[PDB]
């Protein structure tokens, strides 16, 4: 089973956020929405779909809606900058399922787009029979991206190694992503793609063996 | 005299797991290979015996368990197995000798702003045991602070309910369940096949 | 008064064995359902035991077969056994109550965290990363513990430079890459050393950016 959940979502502090969550069985299953701040453990937000906790402010309200489960959060603060998880039972699989998580955003910049460097593996690390791909995704906003390795055209997840975004020294966000391979490998094929993908936009850049 | 097994597969409404209904069949001829021919029936799955041989066999008793559930928690109802319909609502034996039969009730225990007449237990401090049925409502204690009767923090409610909708999932939709135990005393087998 | 006080943590070689407490206070572990949940740093959550009530037991794909859940009355305490450990296990662990059912996992413990590596203090190494207005590389990988000091010509050079926070690597290892923005014009025309300062390991690179 997996639950679907959009990676970021940004508002403007004052407006009304939507965090959606899709899966197969969503309308059978009771869907819990938990909020995590950085650094902190998770808190219990929204429960059996519509339900507050004791303690958790008006406008965190759930709904359900055939197959998908939004958290909308009204009246937004700066202080509800986390990350949203939603979480059900799955009796197909006997799991707790938790979703991909989403990365809210309170805006207090403008956005920026990633600027993206693809540097691929140096001549002197061939000749050590190794062999990395280096994507440097700096100068966006808000920190959240998406970092897809592709071989040619055929997406490779192994070997993929990203960082979490960091705050740079003008206030935008950065990140750096490794795609570590055997120069067989390297060699073997047309060209290597790193796709950043920030707020529904994907940047693209490759590079072949020369 | 055939046995009266048709008003306990057709009947018009089911009992909630929670309050799983026994009814005792005794001094009787029953067809089973026509029950195994028959509705098109999701899962038939016999323990200890074969249907076949089920026609050419005699019993002192035979008690059939009729309930409803969801679909993913039919393979709950078989020797062995834990989670909250077994543990908690129908718990069969480990030496069960006898048949699990289960259909699909969507077209009849499914309504479109969802069906809440149907419960399971969901809160119980221990594990039921083979054939106990636990149909009290006391309001589960999870704290070390009495409940009063009330719920609260600690204080959970120990059923909850279904709510089948016609637009769920397969494994999200009522399935209709009926347990066949057949009892072999040092008595007379008065309920046989043909 | 209602908490979880999570406990056991710490650094485990790769094969190895842990085990998990988490102490509860404002409701009875033996009669809740307990999960263990756990994050590894900069992923989402995921879910990897829980206990039934009645004692009934589930676990994750993941940790099926290797990681046990218990718990003890007397000491109102939840246990997670773990065992084979992999560096994929790496991760803060949490404990919760409740059950995905119905009404959720309302309280949660601090976390506890756990470190699968057999990583010990290593040099890194220094590849350069060539150009094709331009832009130049420095490698650093494979190196441990942190920090790194990274600086191009002596330090003299300063506007363009970005060093990147390193990776945590699965086998434990860090590895950075830095990037000074130089012109197309002076590929072929200035020099560009950069260095590269690694303290634990007492290991100084400097190493040459040019063309290919
Ligand atoms: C239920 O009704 C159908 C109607 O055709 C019949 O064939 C079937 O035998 C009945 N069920 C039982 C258990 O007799």
């Amino acid at each position: 089973y997996e639950l679907t959940q959009p990676p970021s979502v940004s508002v403007a502090p004052g407006q009304t956020a939507r965090i959606t969550c899709g899966g197969n069985n969503i309308g059978g299953q009771s869907v819990h929405w938990y909020q995590q701040k950085p650094g902190q453990a998770p808190v219990l937000v929204v429960y059996d779909d519509s339900d507050r906790p004791s303690g958790i402010p008006e406008r965190f309200s759930g709904s359900n809606s055939g197959n998908t489960a939004t958290l909308t959060i009204s009246r937004v603060e700066a202080g509800d900058e986390a990350d949203y998880y939603c979480q059900v039972w799955d009796s197909s699989s006997d799991h707790v399922v938790f979703g991909g998580g989403t990365k809210l955003t309170v805006l207090g910049q403008p956005k920026a787009a990633p600027s993206v460097t693809l540097f691929p593996p140096s001549s002197e690390e061939l000749q050590a029979n190794k062999a990395t791909l280096v994507c440097l995704i700096s100068d966006f906003y808000p920190g959240a991206v998406t970092v897809a390795w592709k071989a040619d055209s055929s997406p490779v997840k192994a070997g993929v190694e990203t960082t979490t975004p960091s705050k740079q020294s003008n206030n935008k966000y950065a990140a750096s992503s490794y795609l570590s391979l055997t120069p067989e490998q390297w060699k073997s094929h047309r060209s290597y793609s790193c796709q950043v993908t920030h707020e529904g936009s994907t940047v693209e850049k490759t590079v072949a063996p020369t | 005299n055939l046995c009266p097994f048709g008003e306990v597969f057709n009947a018009t409404r089911f009992a909630s797991v929670y309050a799983w209904n026994r009814k005792r069949i005794s001094n009787c001829v029953a067809d089973y290979s026509v029950l195994y021919n028959s509705a098109s029936f999701s899962t038939f799955k016999c323990y200890g015996v074969s249907p076949t041989k089920l026609n050419d066999l005699c019993f002192t008793n035979v008690y059939a368990d009729s309930f409803v559930i969801r679909g993913d928690e039919v393979r709950q109802i078989a020797p062995g197995q834990t989670g909250n319909i077994a543990d908690y609502n129908y718990k069969l034996p480990d030496d069960f000798t006898g048949c699990v039969i289960a259909w699909n009730s969507n077209n009849l225990d499914s309504k479109v702003g969802g069906n809440y007449n149907y419960l399971y237990r969901l809160f119980r401090k221990s594990n039921l045991k083979p054939f106990e049925r636990d149909i009290s409502t006391e309001i589960y204690q999870a704290g070390s602070t009495p409940c009063n009767g009330v719920k609260g923090f600690n204080c959970y409610f120990p059923l909850q309910s279904y709510g089948f909708q016609p637009t769920y999932g397969v494994g999200y939709q009522p399935y209709r369940v009926v347990v066949l135990s057949f009892e072999l005393l040092h008595a007379p087998a008065t309920v046989c096949g043909p | 008064e209602v908490q979880l006080v999570e406990s056991g943590g710490g650094l485990v070689q790769p094969g190895g064995s842990l085990r998990l407490s988490c102490a509860a206070s404002g409701f009875t572990v033996s009669s809740n359902y307990m999960n263990w949940v756990r994050q590894a740093p900069g992923k989402g959550l995921e879910w990897v035991s829980v206990i039934y009530s009645g004692g009934s037991t589930y676990y994750a794909d993941s940790v099926k077969g290797r990681f046990t859940i218990s718990r003890h009355n007397s000491k109102n305490t939840l246990y997670l056994q773990m065992n084979s450990l992999r560096a994929e296990d790496t991760a803060v662990y949490y404990c919760a109550r409740g059950t995905a059912m119905a009404y959720g996992m309302d309280v949660w413990g601090q976390g506890t965290t756990v470190t699968v590596s057999s990583a010990s203090t290593k040099g890194p190494s220094v590849f350069p990363l060539a150009p094709s207005t331009a832009a130049l590389g420095c490698l650093v990988k494979d190196y441990f513990p942190e920090p790194v000091t990274v600086s191009w010509n002596s330090g003299a050079l300063t506007s363009g430079v970005h060093t990147f926070p390193a990776v945590l690597q699965s086998s434990g290892l860090y590895s950075l890459s830095s990037v000074v923005t130089v012109p197309s014009s002076s590929l072929g025309t200035q020099t560009y050393i950069c260095n590269v300062n690694h303290k634990p390991s007492n290991t100084k690179v400097d190493k040459k950016v040019e063309p290919k």
